[PDB]
């Protein structure tokens, strides 16, 4: 899971 | 009121700058680099933009994730050949506004080939004389492509919202003075090609993301992203979506 990424997509 | 279309234009980021030091000869290794961290960046605004794209955030996380890895670059090589369009009619490589390649730059040895496949893009913009609206309506449509050959989490969700700006480029075009039939036809022929054009960037991406020896340095971002798409792309588990055979 790309954390960058997925932490964007959660706000 | 308000009208997709004004969402889009209204939702656009704002152009980045490279912070490119050209005092000194250019470099392949190091004009590569600040590439990759331009791209970076531009990336992460594709991700608020694509947050803000009504009907983007009904779909599965899961699902918002797959859409931004499978497509950033096409995204990224679209948005450039716009700006290469409207900067300087396709004749040079718009990177951002300070850092323009023109035909002396490009003839750095690793660079001249995929400048030229970059270049076939802008030229594309030009031979059709896109507009600003079908460009807008293009570019999502770009972000929803490209989809594991195993379907989506949310395939109902996705599939309608496809649909949503399949007739928003339908409006762009009209929008734009019978044989409004034809543009379409060559907008989503456009669009289908993009599958091909973008594989050979994404080729040579790989290429120096997988071979360390090269120099060429990612940023984490695009390194999150490139390493988790790969063993997908490689195992050909993705799959364009095509408006024509
Ligand atoms: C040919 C490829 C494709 C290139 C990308 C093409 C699309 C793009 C447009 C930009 O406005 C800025 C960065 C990017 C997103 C990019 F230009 C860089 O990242 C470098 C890149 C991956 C590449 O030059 C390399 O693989 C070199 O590492």
């Amino acid at each position: 899971r790309p954390a960058i990424l997925y932490a964007l997509l959660s706000s | 009121f308000p009208t997709l279309i004004s969402l889009l234009e209204v939702i656009e980021p704002e152009v980045l700058y490279s912070g490119y030091d050209s005092t000194l000869p250019d470099t392949s290794t190091r004009l590569m680099s600040t590439l990759n961290r331009l791209g970076g960046r531009q990336v992460v605004s594709a991700v608020k933009w694509a947050k803000a794209l009504p009907g983007f955030r009904n779909l599965h996380l899961d699902d918002q994730m797959t859409l931004l890895q499978y497509s950033w670059m096409s995204l990224m090589a679209f948005s450039l050949g716009w700006r290469s369009y409207k900067q300087s009619n396709g004749n040079m490589l718009c990177f951002a506004p300070d850092l323009v390649i023109n035909e002396e730059r490009m003839q750095l040895p690793y660079m001249y080939d995929q400048c030229q496949q970059m270049l076939k893009i802008s030229s594309e913009f030009v031979r059709l004389q896109v507009s600003y609206d079908e460009y807008l309506c293009m570019k999502v449509l770009l972000l929803l492509s490209t989809v594991p050959k195993d379907g989506l989490k949310s395939q109902a969700v996705f599939d309608e919202i496809r649909m949503t700006y399949i007739k928003e480029l339908g409006k762009a075009i009209v929008k734009r003075e019978s044989q409004n039939w034809q543009r379409f036809y060559q907008l989503t022929k456009l669009l289908d090609s993009m599958h091909e054009m973008v594989g050979g960037l994404l080729q040579f991406c790989f290429y120096t993301f997988v071979n360390k020896s090269l120099s060429v340095e990612f940023p984490e971002m695009l390194a999150e992203i490139i390493s988790n798409q790969l063993p997908k792309f490689k195992a050909g588990s993705v799959k364009p979506l095509l408006f024509h055979q």
